[PDB]
């Protein structure tokens, strides 16, 4: 099926983005970074790559934050590129993987009005993946009630509200409530979504999303213990995508201690794998490590198919790992802090 | 307590006894459905396998039957 | 006498008669073992219980083969052209009927195997539901056997 | 009365034309265009 | 083989000489519930009973021979079980 | 005679009709209004 | 107790599969001092074991049905009589003409009077293992069977 | 999804209706109608050779143009990081032009066979002129889907192989050889069609 | 005399009768199945009460039999033509009116059952719905008998 | 006296029997692979155990074989028409039996090898759902065989 | 002599070669130009350089024109069914292959225009997979010639 | 002498050359108009500088007119049916060519109108690739207008 | 004297002058009107400004109408197949080439509508645009003209 | 003598043979070398065994070839009406039951690649559930070259 | 034709409306212009029902 039709609209935006991945660092140029002893030999490396002149006319009394933002102004524009050049069902899946993004910029409008403070301020410091269309809510910045109904009428995002939070609700709920409660339906759409793009997008971009779905509940329910959320608020935050849905899920949500925690994950193979793989002992790898580690082994799965969207996301991903990569390498240097560089996670 | 839904219920359990007379009697049909199954199977089972073996040679035949009676015996067992 | 076409529809009624039904009991089999196999991986004890719709769907493509059978011991070249569409009818009736019992043993044979996961209650319930899907096959095969032997 | 040579020569031929037709047509229903661009 | 298989064997030995030794009787005693299994041709409809009885002796050695081996699978596989 | 050419006619007539009638009617009847700016309100 | 073996033996009902589940169900009581004592993790083993008694029970039900029903693995039993009768008497200088027919292609027994070897005291007569027509025979009865 | 299902709508109820007047002239006798042999006797053997003739040009053409794109996107979208690409893995295209060249040779060896009967009785156009006739649109079809389908496939492996090389130069010339594989079921379209032409003659 | 084809449109109509009312009686137990087992989990209690849309669903796979019985029943190799027509249409009109209440049974038969757990006074409304329904299957009865009767 | 046209139906049969089995076989064993690729990553040691679903498509194959072969072997330049109809019989009966045997297959074989890895005492309830499965198969060969030799 | 009919095909072949060639044309262009669009923005001065495939998409209109206008002048009332079938065979071929033709001209543009404004070294690549795409329409327009003078 | 129904492919040809150019107008004029609308809220100068896909898509109806009525002008009661199919295919010719050429007018209209308000020098290269896009209603147009005179 | 069957491709072309004009029209209006309920939120004055495409929707329909009467009040029993196909191909003139110009009409006027409610200087450019569409009903109605009055 | 389009049947048949296997052998070829790309960038080393899959969809390929120079070779002018439907048969019999197995090989192919890419132990098993798809090819030439050399 | 129109306008009509008083003018309008087609149809019918 797929093989069929997909080269007509997407071969070369495909091939595009398979050659940005070949131009990832490999094992061997972190190995090369993490021996730099200024930010200026780590100019010096990245130099030999992709991110060629990346940091040039920049301030000489150069910054962590400044590589950091540098590093996310390239993969940007980049995915703006991709974004700007693509056709509705790609142009659409792209967009799902703004969302992302897109919410925890609205997060920010909202706790900013919560506050009483002028998005104004807030706008430059947002994302600039999850950039807006329309700007009235931007614009306008009164009342709490004001922005949810501007955010409705501007955002891509509108939706997902309706699917899930009233006016009301933004008043009464603490805002990181929110900001499950928007990723559950978000994830729950665009899994919908892959689904409905059946054929090697959904069998290879399901096993991406099933896996967020998986460690959202894993994460939040670990997480959970210390506080005042209830068995019904972990319940009402738990993404439905995920190989716990149909009872582990339901299981994460009675529990509430890492032991029994672990009882779900030594149902499941990679997960108890996981778990084994870490104790979070001092100078361990710890659970969400873990996490993120099987994230990328499961993005660099995607690749190894030629024709379907999931390169895109599992793309982005990616390249979001190499700059956590690259700024974690500078942190440690910067830091003098060699001891624990080595918990970069490799790519590829 | 509540007559209506009493009556419902109980009105339920008299038609299905009254329907089940036909239903439920021809349910027991089960076994004769399963009888011609079983009876073909094996009918088939040994026609298209043991017969293989009935060479009009003792040793030629003999040889053969052995092991056909093994491919018989486990899908007969299966 | 009797028209050459005539044991055309005694044919493929006897043919229909196992095809639909397999078709049914296919569809209810791979339905069911789907939701099973997915259960099992938090109930390694429920597996023996939890196949009871396969079996269910198993049935009707026995349903199949008694009228398929029926049908084709009653085959031959002179037959009446009046006896073939009673044996296309059965064969229709009982084979279709089947196709709609494994849809709905299926859908039932999911659902009930996860339900009963989650809460071995269910267990009766889903018992009952299936026998009200697989008794669809038994009324396809009560009128088929009627008509074949009218 | 129902059919004729010259009927069924003209309609495998319209059908198969018709059919390429609609494999052109499925395509050219098939374009697209962009909703942004660059900087 | 493990003592899966020599169970296995063991059983399918007592059975298989059970039938074979069985058949090997039915045969030699010409009877006619086996017409349809005996490999018989046109030319049995000829000369007299005699061809389709030199059809059932070489049939009934097939079963003796048949059981014999599976008597050698039984001495076999309760090497096996106790081996295994 | 030429009851075939009034049958092909007939038919491939009505079922033209018929096609850009269904698949006008399919059109209209499948359309999106897009008007969210209320459905948000 | 016996209606759950009864209606699984007329199911079940082949002579030789009979003794083979009673062999096997044998097999677990004969050894059940030992089995008692083995692995607990084959629980498919563990389950059939439990039921040892009620499987034998049925087994030699099934032997019984399947007995009544004269068939072992599409065998019967030639040590009956038969109410089938002899080739001579399909040709009694009556039906003589169609057993020269008969001398070519298939036929069927009339049952007729005097032809007929009448009334019969065993199970199914063991011709009918061979007759092309017995599957017909044979639902005629099983379904009668079924319903009483 | 909508464009699809009015066209398989279109489909099953085609399907439909012939089993509709399958069953309607079998029940009511008329069955001696709609024999297969009038059909198949009255078309002209000219319809079914040209045909023939143009299906192994545009279904070879066919597959040929999406083998050219399906590999040439791909050229083109590894070719922005990796310019190395395009003189060398431009190879797939000429094997899809090769699987265009097999279409334009087998359709000009069949083009070569037909001439005019001066007869319209049947039996006047006689046995060889419809075997011909048959004949060369069986081998027109044959090279022709034949192709098609190769076509395709030519294209599909070899955008994979030029995307290998974006990542390292090395895989192209390993991965290349399944273009042979693909180009050989044209190849075998052809030598079929030559078989089912090789005995005709017309006029 | 009459026409030898004309048997064909009476098994058509004995085959639709039973065939459409079990792919009714199908989609309806299969619809109420998922949602009694969805539903089953949080308020078990229920499922007794939850289990009758299924018999309803049951029951209209019961109207097609009563007349692909009657039908099948009443058959003859010299059957007026006129006859088999009535037959064709008592089968479709009862067998298609059973997969419309089966629709209908089938949709309510799962939502309804989904509401009730959240709000038991559902229940008496989904039985008055679930009557408006089933009716449906009794309508296509009331047809097919008056049709193949006459 | 045989119609020349009528050993096409017979032939139909011989292609079915194959066809339509072999694309059962082809579906079930394609979604097997499939599955134990996909299972294998984790756990392969499990390979050589999980494979069986492939084999019992194998098996579907073969039933389709077999009825092709008999079907081919008894045909003949003058064949009687219903004996014709008997060989198309038989050779969709088996063949679409084994396109649903192997759709079953298919569907159990890849959902069934994910829940083994996930959970290894499945395997041994997987085999009993697996030959439910492969059985219908076998039921369209027991109807094609009779039909071919009746 | 020659039917009544017989003119009707040569012209439904100059309608074939006219209007797929230009469907072909039209969607080949409709990429192209789609592209230029989005590309130009980024290089506005690359525009002429990046036009070639909208001419190339011209041009396999034009090789449908030839074509139809050849047949065009070669009908006439009296034709006999050869000449007409040959025009025919004629006009679908260069048709279908103009449809082909413009189409991978299409995506090839597409493609090759947004390529080249981000590497300008893949300019000739295009062309060169464009040079293949025009002669698949070659391929079209010589047989479609040949049989024409036929 | 002449048949019959004779005058049907002719105006078949006149109406469709009408209405086929007429639908390749409107959907030129849609999309063209739609990326007018959205470009003008931004650049209001624009306005009718824009408007050339439209005149374009009105000149592809022109076409499809001229056609027609040159048609409708020849057609005549018990006309040969070689000017019949003449006028069918002139009248297929242009009215579907019309359709391609609407097409590629509408994305190249929607597409360039709205890459030249981000970026003006794309209006030079939009119309040169309109001139190929609307030139291939001037080629169907030559192929009817030979078609229809011989 | 003249054949059966005569009036029934003119009265076909009556009721597709009409229905077709009427499918545009409602297309049109629909469309169009979503746009005009839209952005009258937005903007309280132009409401009255904003109908012009709902007007020419009417004229496409009253298009439909002049040639459906004129159709319709010159059928007759007796009429020479020449008229009667003639306005066949009237009604399909105006009632499709009314159809693409109300698709047209819908479209233009709904993105035309928008645009004025954030920028109102477009209103010119829309009516523009909107005559360009509405020609495409006058160009249908000129040809059904000449083959309703010839 | 034979009637005359008798050899239409046999000459679909070689086309079959042919055509369904390059369907086949192309799909096969297709998922297989996508796989075998995709494997390849992360494990350059594997190709040499990895290639396997694609060998195996070009023997189905030839198992086409085979069988469609066999009926080829056989083909006449003369040929009897049963020799022609078994020259049809065997076509479509290894034609589809080959394109069945390179459904199989392209689908194991790309899954059974990929899963080596991570787990090289899973050629073994690869190759295994691979020759159970290649198989079906065979089985396929076996019913063809039985039923074309009858 | 006019149905779906009425259907359509009416939709977004009165959803707008909710939002402003106004578009009840334009509504009425749009739906005697949607409306109107009923009536041609009605026209030409009674035409052809009388011919």
């Amino acid at each position: 099926f797929p093989e069929l039709y997909f080269n007509v609209d997407n071969g070369y935006l495909e091939g595009l983005v398979r050659g940005l991945k070949a131009g990832v660092l490999s094992q061997a140029d972190y190995l090369n970074l993490v021996q730099c002893e200024t930010l200026e030999d780590l100019k010096l490396h990245l130099q030999s790559t992709d991110y060629g002149n990346f940091l040039a006319n920049e301030a000489s009394p150069l910054t962590v934050s400044v590589i950091d933002d540098k590093l996310k102004e390239k993969m940007v524009v980049e995915f703006r590129h991709m974004r700007n050049h693509a056709y509705e069902p790609l142009a659409s899946f792209l967009d799902f993987i703004t969302y992302s993004y897109m919410i925890d910029n609205v997060i920010l409008l909202i706790t900013g009005t919560l506050h009483q403070r002028s998005i104004a301020e807030l706008v430059p410091k947002c994302h600039p993946l999850g950039s807006f269309e329309q700007m009235e809510a931007v614009n306008i910045a009164q009342t709490p009630a004001e922005l949810y109904n501007a955010i409705l009428v501007d955002t891509p995002l509108a939706a997902f509200f309706q699917d899930c939070i009233s006016e009301q609700d933004l008043d009464e709920m603490n805002i990181e409530i929110i900001r499950n409660t928007l990723y559950k339906a978000y994830l729950e759409s665009f899994y919908k979504f892959c689904t409905l793009l059946g054929g090697t997008t959904a069998d290879a971009m399901c096993p991406i999303l099933e896996f967020e779905a998986d460690r959202r509940a894993f994460i939040i329910t670990i997480n959970s213990f210390g506080t005042e959320l209830s068995k019904e608020d972990r319940a009402k935050l738990f993404p439905h995508c995920g190989r716990l849905y149909p009872e582990g899920l339901a299981q994460l949500a009675r529990a509430d201690d890492y032991e029994q925690v672990k009882n779900v994950a030594d149902y499941y193979p990679e997960y108890k794998l996981l778990f084994e793989g870490a104790g979070s002992n001092p100078g361990d790898k710890t659970l969400e490590d873990r996490f993120f580690e099987h994230e990328v082994k499961l993005n660099k799965l995607a690749f190894l198919n030629q024709f379907h969207f999931g390169v895109f996301y599992a793309f982005v991903k990616l390249k979001e790992q190499e700059c956590r990569n690259i700024v974690w390498i500078a942190e440690c240097i910067a830091q003098r802090h060699r001891a624990k560089i080595d918990n970069y996670i490799p790519i590829f | 307590f509540d007559f209506g839904d009493t009556m419902v219920h109980q009105a339920i359990h008299t038609i299905e006894y009254c329907l089940g007379c036909i239903s439920n009697t021809a349910s027991y049909l089960r076994l004769w459905a399963l009888s011609l199954a079983h009876a073909q199977l094996s009918e088939v089972l040994w026609t298209m396998v043991i017969h293989i073996g009935l060479h009009v040679r003792s040793l030629a035949g003999g040889l053969g039957l052995f092991f056909i009676f093994a491919a018989f015996a486990t899908l007969t067992v299966a | 006498n009797n028209p050459e076409y005539s044991s055309f529809f005694g044919v493929m009624g006897a043919s229909s008669a196992m095809v639909f039904s397999a078709m049914g009991a296919a569809y209810g089999t791979a339905k069911s073992g789907t939701g099973i196999a997915a259960m099992s991986v938090m109930r390694p004890e429920l597996i023996m219980k939890s196949i009871i719709p396969v079996v269910m769907a198993g049935i009707i493509a026995i349903y199949g083969l008694v009228v398929a059978v029926l049908i084709a011991n009653s085959l031959t070249d002179g037959i009446t052209l009046y006896r073939s569409f009673l044996q296309l009818g059965a064969g229709l009736s009982v084979g279709l009927s089947g196709l709609a019992a494994g849809f709905a043993i299926g859908i039932v044979g999911d659902a009930g195997v996860r339900g009963t996961a989650q809460q071995p209650r269910l267990f009766v319930g889903m018992i009952l539901i299936l026998i009200f899907a697989e008794v669809l096959g038994l009324y396809g095969l009560i009128v088929a056997l009627i008509l074949s032997t009218k | 009365g129902f059919f004729s040579p010259g009927i069924w020569m003209g309609l495998l031929t319209t059908l198969f034309m018709l059919f390429i037709f609609t494999y052109g047509l499925h395509m050219i229903l098939s374009l697209k265009t962009m909703d942004r661009f660059d900087d | 083989c493990g003592p899966k298989l020599a169970a296995c064997g063991i059983v399918l030995s007592a059975w298989g000489v059970i039938m074979l030794i069985m058949l090997g009787i039915f045969f030699n005693v010409h009877s006619a519930v086996l017409i349809e299994d005996v490999p018989f041709t046109e030319k049995d409809f000829e000369n007299g009973p005699q061809n389709i009885y030199n059809l059932y002796e070489q049939v009934s050695y097939n079963c003796f021979i048949a059981a014999g081996l599976y008597l050698l699978l039984g001495g076999f596989s309760f090497c096996q079980v106790r081996l295994n | 005679l030429e009851y075939s050419v009034v049958f092909n006619l007939v038919l491939w007539i009505m079922t033209g009709l018929a096609l850009a009638v269904i698949i006008t009617s399919y059109n209209i009847w499948n359309m999106d209004p897009g008007y969210d700016s209320i459905i948000y309100r | 107790v016996i209606t759950f073996p009864f209606l699984f033996a007329v199911m079940f009902g082949d002579f030789g599969h009979g003794i083979l589940m009673t062999l096997f169900a044998v097999w677990m009581v004969l050894r059940e001092s030992r089995i008692l004592s083995q692995k607990n993790e084959n629980e498919m083993f563990s389950m059939v074991f439990s039921g040892r008694y009620i499987i034998l029970l049925m087994g030699l039900f099934s032997i019984y049905t399947g007995l009544i029903y004269n068939d072992c693995f599409s065998k019967s039993l030639n040590i009956f009589g038969s109410s089938w009768s002899v080739r001579p008497m399909f040709t009694i200088g009556n039906w003589t003409e169609e057993t020269l027919l008969g001398s070519s292609v298939l036929q069927l027994n009339p049952a007729i009077p005097g032809v007929f070897g009448g009334p019969y005291p065993f199970g199914i007569d063991p011709i009918w293992n061979i007759a092309t027509n017995k599957l017909t025979f044979l639902n005629s009865f099983k379904m009668k069977m079924s319903v009483i | 999804t909508g464009l699809e299902l009015l066209y398989l709508g279109i489909f099953v109820a085609f399907w439909a209706c012939m089993i509709v007047v399958g069953i309607c002239y079998t029940i009511f006798d008329l069955g001696f109608r709609f024999d297969v042999a009038w059909f198949l006797t009255e078309t002209s053997p000219f319809m079914w050779s040209n045909l023939g003739i143009g299906l192994a040009i545009s279904l070879s053409v066919v597959g040929a143009a999406w083998g050219i794109y399906i590999t040439g996107s791909s050229i083109i979208g590894g070719g922005v990081k990796a310019p190395r690409i395009k003189t060398k893995n431009l190879v797939s295209i000429i094997f899809c032009e090769a699987v265009a060249i097999y279409g334009i040779i087998m359709a000009i060896v069949i083009s070569n066979m037909a001439e005019p009967f001066s007869a319209t009785d049947p039996k006047a156009i006689g046995h060889r002129n419809y075997h011909a006739g048959y004949s060369m649109f069986g081998a027109g079809l044959t090279v022709g889907l034949s192709n098609l389908f190769c076509g395709v496939c030519v294209g599909i492996v070899g955008s994979g192989a030029a995307l290998a090389d974006a990542q390292n130069p090395s895989l192209f010339v390993k991965i290349l050889i399944v273009e042979i594989f693909g180009s050989a079921i044209g190849l075998f379209g052809v030598i079929v069609a030559i078989l089912q032409t090789s005995r005709v003659k017309m006029g």
